[PDB]
């Protein structure tokens, strides 16, 4: 919930540190179409 | 396979996405044990004689 | 030729389809409907 993102070609970057990551709350969301990954499973990311 | 460590890939996948992980691993190692025990048993056969 | 078969119907969002597939997470099929991950049968739907 950035106001305004990036342009592709300019494409923004965070460092995410030294706090607790509750993806749940991302993937417990209807929001999206999108949330694919590749070298983890989105349920065990709250594991790790 | 992603990980040479049979739990990294247990606790970073779901029970279908890590099956292809595993059998690689299976493959590999199974692969492994008949090489040894190839050059085992034709290694015996030298110390028989 | 088939030994017993079981048709089991449902409605759903067109969005949520995608979770009918065996083995996915989401949810409808963590607390709706759920297919087992060695599932043989087919998943039929159609816009309604």
């Amino acid at each position: 919930n950035a106001t305004r993102f990036a342009s592709v070609y300019a494409w923004n970057r965070k460092r995410i540190s030294n706090c607790v990551a509750d993806y749940s709350v991302l993937y417990n969301s209807a929001s999206f179409s999108t949330f694919k990954c590749y070298g983890v499973s989105p349920t065990k990311l709250n594991d790790l | 396979a992603i990980s040479s460590v049979l739990n990294d890939i247990l606790s970073r996948l779901d029970k279908v996405e890590a099956e292809v992980q595993i059998d690689r691993l299976i493959t590999g190692r199974l692969q492994s044990l008949q090489t040894y025990v190839t050059q085992q048993l034709i290694r015996a056969a030298e110390i028989r004689a | 030729c088939f030994t017993n078969v079981y048709a089991d119907s449902f409605v759903i969002r067109g969005d949520e389809v995608r979770q009918i597939a065996p083995g996915q997470t989401g949810k409808i099929a963590d607390y709706n409907y759920k297919l087992p991950d060695d599932f043989t049968g087919c998943v039929i739907a159609w816009n309604s």
